[PDB]
């Protein structure tokens, strides 16, 4: 579920996201 | 009969992936959580199936006290009063072979 968390994070944010 | 649990674990995947903490406690996440574990903790005490005892107990046997154990504890007393002694039995073997962290699963 947080698949989905990271997967819009690294997008919604626009950074690499270690 | 092997479907509900094919299901079960098809269901129950997309809910609870490392621990129940993860969504924080008191949002709508948690507290469908807490909803939803309630719900299979009665409906199985009723029941008293063996298969969805493990897959709670796995479930639960992954972080300490993330799930809300005492319900887990009060589910075994008024189980382990209640049905025939050949089908508390069944459980407990299902249980035991479960067995084969990995420790915590018969620990909790």
């Amino acid at each position: 579920n947080p698949a989905e968390n990271f997967r819009v994070l690294v997008k919604q944010k626009k950074a690499s996201f270690e | 009969l092997e479907e509900l649990r094919r299901v079960l674990e098809q269901l129950i995947v997309a809910h609870f992936p490392m621990q129940s903490r993860e969504f924080p406690p008191g949002t709508p996440r948690f507290n469908n959580y807490v909803d939803c574990m309630k719900k299979f903790l009665d409906a199985l005490e009723l029941s008293q199936s063996p298969m969805l005892l493990e897959l709670m107990t796995e479930v639960l046997c992954r972080e300490q006290q993330h799930v809300m154990e005492e319900l887990f504890q009060s589910s075994f007393r008024r189980i382990a009063r209640r049905g025939s002694c050949v089908t508390q039995v069944g459980l407990l073997e299902s249980v035991y072979e479960m067995f084969r962290t990995r420790q915590s699963f018969v620990d909790r």
